[PDB]
Order: structure tokens, then sequence, then C-alpha cells
């Protein structure tokens, strides 16, 4: 019943590094610097609800 | 970015009702008191 605390501060405590939890909690996006001005990976699905 | 106290305070009057675990947690790192919460529930009790 203790005073709240912020989730991630769990993880850590586990040995996890901010990047690994966000690797965790969160798919990647690939964003390619290709000759030049920016392209990007791009699953067909990610483009629902927008 | 930062001043603690207000903050449970001024959701505590917004809401008009707090349980009594929501100002423990929402209680600033510095009181964490047993004891203290006693007299202080009869602070805010008699203010809302």
């Amino acid at each position: 019943r203790r005073r709240k605390l912020p989730a991630t501060i769990i993880l850590r405590a586990l040995n996890y590094t901010t990047e690994q939890i966000l690797d965790l909690f969160f798919e990647k996006v690939i964003f390619e610097i290709r000759d030049n001005k920016l392209q990007m990976e791009l699953v067909p699905e990610r483009l629902r609800g927008e | 970015p930062q001043s603690q106290l207000k903050l449970l305070v001024t959701r505590g009057k917004e809401q008009g009702y707090l349980t009594y675990a929501e100002v423990n947690d929402h209680l600033p790192e510095d009181i964490v008191d047993s004891d203290q919460i006693e007299d202080i529930i009869q602070m805010i009790n008699d203010m809302g």
C-alpha cells in the first residue's frame, strides 16, 4: 500500500537500461537516410487510425 | 517546474474529495510520517 512510484523504476532495478525498456514496450520505426532527404519504412497496417 | 504540496492540495479541493490513500502518495517526499496524517485529515476535513 506504500507510496506511489513511476513504473519504469522497477525495470531499472532488474538491470534494464532505458534503451532496453523502450525496446520492450514499443515497436520500431526505421528511418532511413538514403541518398539524401529522409525515407521511412512502412508497415501498411501502421496507417490505421491516423 | 516544481513546488510539490500545492498539487495534492489544489487537486483535493477541485475534486471535493480524496481517498485516505489519495493523500498518502500525493504527499511530498518530505513528510512520510504515520501520525502526521492524523491531524491533517482534520485540517482538510474542516475545509472540504
